[PDB]
């Protein structure tokens, strides 16, 4: 019923995995160090209308246990009614939170909330917090499970994507986040990461790599995986399939850093007492997913159905961001809905610059909301591939 | 780029020898002690590069130096003066000093330090990047790291590497936590220093020779650190190590326990610096002590603590409040006058720094109850290996109890500690005066009578000053010395010595009633009982004395200071001003004082005070005290009651400066410090004035501009005076 | 405006910690079990209308990491659209799911939900996880961190409930609980666990002690680490001494457990031949100081009551978890609760508080109690770690 507003989107620089700028910093002085930017933005901002804090969080152990929301409510000195709950659907946290903000909006028993996203890699490492399959042998025989990167080489495999193909796509998505970086895009959306002196600590994403070349990345060799197994059990499945093309590296793969990043999502009576200028509105958001096994072909079911949902096709939407977890994925994502390839991740994606994957959904959603307001134009669609066999999807306008 | 460098006289001399072990000997020409300053920064930066670049022909290191101590501290000079811009400064300037000592560390060679006396602060720092530690075992030697005693933290690498040897609790509340000084003896056998030596002329050849030895017999593992070996485990587990996770949310709540809710950032730092330290490599961790480091000295606190506990009290020592041009004159035998707290307490510290004390009392038996206070505190002493039997045996034997005025023959120093009463005063020294010897000190341990009173009792007025002591004597550091308006300079000089020579610290102070500590704490005991008039809880008064940094809070200090005692001064006080002409402002504690009096609870003496005493200890506030003063009807901020305690002390401390009580802010600062136990994070209620911090601002316009938000709530006594308005 | 609507809700027993039945059940066999007696409850159902399925989860790690929802929907046999995502509000993660399940139907953008929780206190004991506001000592020393239990007695100091007073309360709840199970109240709502054979391992909540009296509570003995005293009385400085009123046996028990709830619209039941159980009348989110820590439950029931238009007159049941018995002595007293509305069929302290699923299971103990009734209104209301507080009405349909 009641409409739901983005009324600002911010994030951190996203730091690498090795030697990285961000190791030093916990993963919650990510999260306050953004609170603190959305209260340098809006001083005279009444916190109290603050009723909840979403934060995405796909490892929540060590540093990023315990709620992490909850601790950054606390740590910055918010309100201690404005709650604070972490969530995981893995990759799509990030996005999970401003969608579940979004509708616990339109459901009329929530204001104002907080929705982001938070992943320090780094720090703590995919699969820290074991997980109820991997300890459980009896459920991960059946369930087949298969890591990400099998499903992409399988789904290259499939449609036939080749080793140049893929490498074409990794070329271009860190030539279009140079092109971005370069031309202030991100100027106003990346809040430089300071310590408590204020000395800086990262200013930009530190994973890029903008003098990458076709020959560069045809040299690299490709990619739980690396032990075995594995691809014997995806082929069990897929039986049609004979063998398995290994087409991902490093250089044509999602990045390992470390970030977070904010959403603030009210209603329009919440941003006209506040003074807070809506900059986008939720459209319609949908989930959706296949099979577990090749695992990443999720985002086509939940794009169909969240422009179903909206009443738009293809043609209506202006922007399309697409997570770059694997190349293949973007690759069959284009093939299928048939996207325009000049819409398609504008401003480069997680291969260039990193996937932190809590905050990623977040993350790249506040990309599309800077890039309809820089083009002046509509509608964008962000999606996110999920482990498992999930997916979710969002259709933003702008206002 | 990535240097060992950051003009000055070079502080390092440099010796190869024929089996290529480098000696690094450092002897900073400027003064008498190695100083982690701009000098060392360069000089270590010249060595580690020639170390470095000459790797081919250089077997092993040997660290020394050429002075009394091995290396003793750092640039407070500078550090003083950082202001929070210039935090990029003193960032990079720790990253420099830990790149040298971490080059010295990773060099693939042993490195031993060769520690000659104290090794203290960025001393023992150096000496912690060496892979073997050999301590000479002589007289005044110290180990330690005191930098959280000037509010800032061992910056460079102590944290990471005291938490990498000894894990982060051990590390944290042995050495970082309180600064604490090691004896040689001590360092050994907590792992700060590996072996002992007797003379420092065994040091470098002990070095070489376990540098020689060590390639002989572990050559893959020479000059490997324990930390930069596969396979190293940390003491006590890393934070995510599930034994120590469990633990590890009562570090902070223990800390506060101890703390009391004061504000002290540099242990809340250090401790951070520590866990958030483990979680990492070395590296990272080294680099994110530097940035807590880089927090603290950019603050105010240290600021306070570096200006109290470094400048003040190196002015004071110096001689500062000390007359100029007098001599030294010896004390041969020091005569007490009475056996109390204060006798006892007296005789024990004369005692214990070797002097020959005369305990002289009315009666035998009291005169050896008060020898029986020093026999009891040798005990503890034995018992706790802080003392030898000899020693002990040779203290006690100093000690003479007696009960006749003629053992008092050949005293030269005169420190009477009877009953506050002016004319039994009066009669003590006019028996005495005599038998000692004619050129003796004839000193009054009192806390309001004013000497020039005193003084009359005497012929020899000159030689009559206060001597006003602490109790507990041997516990309390300040010595308040009062110099009436016929005492000499060189009564003034002789007690000042003293105070030294028995291990404390002196003030010097101008006749005046209440002096100055006691005067300064009677408006903090004030303004607690004003507060219990007003309406406010007891508990919350002794929460906003804790937390505001004081030692013992307020309404059980009251307990001890007799509040029968209490009265008696307000008393003398009245008549002190309204049978000379002026005015006297009754405080409102006056009325809370005389009703606690009207129902016989005096105080701990008594057994019954503001509290319950039951079997000697102290057994909770008594109950009747919310119901005797409508206790809750007024509920001000914790705040409020915090400033309101720490305002009074610090406008009456300017009152004591501008009516020429006090000559210095360092005997302010010190005074109120060591004298009445005034936070130690204000840096003395001199300093609280210039480096007030609040919603207002930071400085002297902010002190006056709160003291008026006060005065405006809770009456004019908080009014700024006109020294401190601009 | 769609409507949400509470069409099943059950939970498996609470087993005990020490030599429990459920020690040797993964946390994810309770879901799917839970999931299983579903199916049989309505075979008709077509699980591709259930879009996602909600699970509240305080210890995520180890057997209950990795997206738990997400395991027992691929481990269930679900279909593989119908999501999975954990969720983390501490105590009130069961509640939490249930509410977000009811707002996420609100919206129109999902049609059929699943939420509840899962907690297997016994092998995932809570803090395995770590944290913030615990093992890092610059927000730890900041927030002033205080276990659970000592906000608990710090509350029974400033209201002035005795030792009697909260073993009286504690007594009632072994009472009521006793009753209930005897009454047969339970009986179509705990849906015993049995293992891969068919046997049983557990058919009640191991924890109670239907034999409790006065003279036994009497004697048990009254965080251990110490500071934590001094750093609460540091922030309430007008309290002199924490009166160490709470023991084993007036505080909640630490037991294994799961429970499940079908949410949807009314289109969505209609369709899939679903009588609707209850309805989701309103939801709130307050907080209070997190130092004293369980007082929130006090404004996010004032504030859910005010949303939907109504007072505590207007309430039949109120439900709130028994974490600690001077949490809820002092929920009544503030709102003056008469005795017979309060947790009427016992709590925690006689059955177990399995964190990630209490929320779930006394929502699902009061749709039975007011079907059982013929009432109409229940208010459920549980306190958070951190301060916070959730709170949610339901009407009888
Ligand atoms: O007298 C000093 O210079 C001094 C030095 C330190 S240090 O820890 O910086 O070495 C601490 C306390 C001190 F009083
Ligand atoms: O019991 C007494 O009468 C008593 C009285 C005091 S007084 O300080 O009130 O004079 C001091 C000690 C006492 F034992």
């Amino acid at each position: 019923s009641e409409e739901a507003f983005i009324y600002e989107a911010i994030r951190t620089p996203r730091g690498k995995q090795k030697n990285g700028s961000l190791h030093e910093v916990k993963p919650l002085s990510l999260v306050v160090g953004l609170i603190d930017e959305l209260r340098k933005r809006h001083p005279d901002l009444d916190e109290n209308l603050i009723s909840d804090v979403i934060l995405g969080c796909v490892s929540p152990v060590g540093d990023q246990g315990g709620d992490i929301a909850r601790a950054a409510v606390l740590a910055s000195g918010m309100p201690v009614t404005s709650g604070g709950v972490q969530l995981n659907r893995f990759c799509a946290s990030g996005l999970e939170a401003v969608n579940t903000a979004a509708q616990k909006v339109r459901s009329g028993w929530d204001d104002l909330v907080l929705a982001g996203g938070v992943e320090s890699m780094s720090r703590v490492p995919m699969g820290s917090d074991g997980g109820a399959m991997g300890l459980d042998p009896a459920t991960n025989y059946d369930v087949m499970f298969v890591p990400q990167s099998i499903g992409a080489d399988l789904i290259a495999t499939i449609e036939g994507f080749s080793r140049e193909d893929v490498d074409a796509y990794a070329l271009r998505s860190q030539q279009k986040a140079a092109e971005a970086w370069s031309g202030g895009y991100f100027a106003k959306s990346v809040v430089p990461v300071r310590d408590q002196n204020g000395l800086l600590i990262l200013d930009h994403d530190e994973h890029m790599r903008p003098d990458t070349t076709k020959e560069g990345l045809a040299k690299l060799k490709p990619a739980l995986a690396a032990l075995g197994g594995f691809d014997d059990v995806a082929l069990q499945k897929y039986h049609w399939v004979e063998k398995i093309n290994h087409v991902h590296t490093g250089g044509n793969s999602s990045g390992i850093v470390d970030g977070a990043a904010l959403v603030m999502i009210g209603s329009a009576a919440a941003g006209k007492l506040q003074g807070l200028t809506p900059r986008a509105r939720i459209v319609a958001t949908a989930t959706s997913g296949a099979d577990p096994v090749i695992m990443l072909t999720g985002p086509t079911p939940a794009t169909r159905k969240v422009l179903d949902r909206a009443g738009l096709t293809v043609d209506d939407i202006d922007l399309f961001e697409l997570n770059e977890a694997f190349a293949s994925v973007v690759l069959k994502f284009q093939k299928d809905l048939n996207i325009p390839d000049e819409k398609l991740n504008v401003n480069g994606g997680a291969i260039a610059m990193g996937h932190p994957l809590g905050a990623t959904g977040a993350m790249i959603l506040g990309t599309m909301v800077d890039e309809l307001e820089r083009r002046n134009a509509r509608r964008a669609l962000i999606t996110l591939c999920i482990g498992g066999g999930m997916g979710v999807a969002t259709i933003i306008e702008r206002v | 780029g990535s240097s060992h460098h950051h003009m000055p006289d070079n502080t390092i001399q440099w010796d190869k020898d024929a089996d290529g072990i480098v000696t690094l000997t450092m002897d900073d020409p400027s003064g008498s002690t190695n100083v982690m300053n701009e000098a060392y920064i360069e000089s270590m930066g010249k060595a580690v590069d020639r170390l470095v670049a000459e790797k081919d022909s250089i077997t092993g290191v040997v660290v020394a130096s050429a002075k009394k101590t091995f290396f003793a501290g750092g640039d407070v000079k500078t550090m003083i003066q950082a202001r929070p811009e210039d935090a990029g400064d003193v960032f990079n300037t720790v990253e420099t000093i830990k790149r040298q000592l971490r080059t010295l560390e990773t060099l693939g060679k042993p490195v031993v330090a060769a520690i000659n006396g104290a090794a203290l602060g960025g001393g023992l720092e150096i000496a912690l990047a060496c892979h073997h530690r050999i301590a000479a075992d002589v007289k005044g030697s110290q180990l330690g790291l005191p930098e959280v005693t000037l509010g800032l933290l061992p910056g460079g690498g102590g944290v990471t590497r005291t938490v990498r040897m000894f894990g982060i609790q051990n590390a944290f509340v042995s050495v970082l936590a309180q600064g604490t000084r090691f004896k040689p003896a001590k360092a050994k056998e907590i792992g700060l220093v590996d072996e002992l030596v007797a003379t420092v002329e065994e040091l470098v050849p002990a070095a070489k020779a376990w540098i020689k030895e060590e390639l002989k017999a572990n050559p893959d593992g020479a000059g490997v650190q324990p930390w930069d070996k596969k396979g190293y485990k940390m003491p006590g587990g890393t934070p995510s190590s599930p034994g120590l996770a469990a633990i590890l949310p009562s570090f902070p709540s223990n800390l506060r326990k101890q703390l009391k809710g004061a504000p002290m950032p540099a242990p809340r730092a250090i401790l951070a610096a520590a866990v958030e330290g483990a979680q990492v490599d070395f590296d990272t961790a080294s680099r994110i002590e530097s940035r807590y480091f880089a927090s603290l000295v950019t603050g105010q606190v240290a600021k306070n603590m570096m200006q109290a506990f470094f400048f003040d009290l190196q002015a004071i020592n110096a001689g500062g409040s000390r007359p100029e041009g007098i001599g030294k004159t010896p004390i041969k035998r020091i005569g007490v006058l009475g056996a109390g707290m204060m006798g006892a307490g007296i005789a024990y510290v004369s005692a214990k720094a070797g002097y020959e004390v005369v305990l002289k009392d009315v009666s035998l038996e009291a005169a050896a109850k008060g020898k029986g206070y020093s026999e009891k505190l040798e005990a503890k002493a034995l018992e706790r290996g802080r003392t030898t039997q000899e020693r002990s045996d040779a203290l006690l034997a100093r000690i003479t109890p007696t009960a006749d005025a003629a053992d008092f023959k050949g005293v030269d120093f005169v420190i009477e500690a009877v009953f506050e009463n002016q004319e039994l005063k009066h009669k003590v020294f006019g028996e005495i005066e005599d038998i000692v010897e004619p050129n003796a000190i004839l000193g009054s341990n009192t806390s309001t009578l004013p000497i020039t009173g005193l003084a009359t009792g005497v012929k020899r007025q000159e030689d009559f000053i206060g001597i006003h002591f602490f109790s507990p004597v041997d516990k309390m550091p300040l010595v308040e010395i009062i110099k009436g308006e016929k005492t000499s300079d060189e009564a003034l000089a002789r007690v000042f010595d003293y105070t030294l020579a028995i291990g404390k610290t002196p003030i010097v102070v101008n006749d005046s009633r209440g002096f100055f500590t006691s005067r300064v704490i009677g408006t903090f005991v004030n303004e607690a009982l004003a507060m219990l008039g007003e309406g406010v809880e007891p508990a919350s008064i002794e929460q906003a004395g804790s937390q505001a940094g004081y030692p013992a809070p307020p309404l059980q200090l009251s307990d001890e200071l007799n509040l029968e005692l209490m009265h008696k001064i307000a008393v003398a006080t009245r008549k002190g001003v309204e049978d000379a002409g002026g005015t006297y402002q009754p405080h409102p504690a006056e009325a809370v004082v005389e009703k606690m009096i009207e129902l016989g609870r005096s105080g701990r003496l008594k057994g019954a005070g503001f509290y319950e005493y039951a079997d000697g200890k102290r057994s909770g506030l008594w109950p009747g005290l919310r119901e005797t003063f409508k206790s809750g009807s007024s509920q001000p901020p914790l705040q409020d009651m915090i400033d309101r305690m720490l305002f009074a002390e610090a406008l009456e401390t300017q009152k004591c400066l501008d009516e020429g009580v006090l000559t210095s802010t360092a005997d302010a600062n010190i005074g109120s410090i060591m004298g009445i136990g005034f936070p130690p994070w204000t840096g003395g209620s001199a300093q609280f004035i210039v480096g007030y911090s609040g919603p207002a601002g930071t400085g002297k316009a902010a002190f006056v501009a709160r003291a008026r938000e006060l005065a405006a709530a809770y009456g004019d006594r908080f009014l700024p005076p006109e020294s401190l308005l601009s």
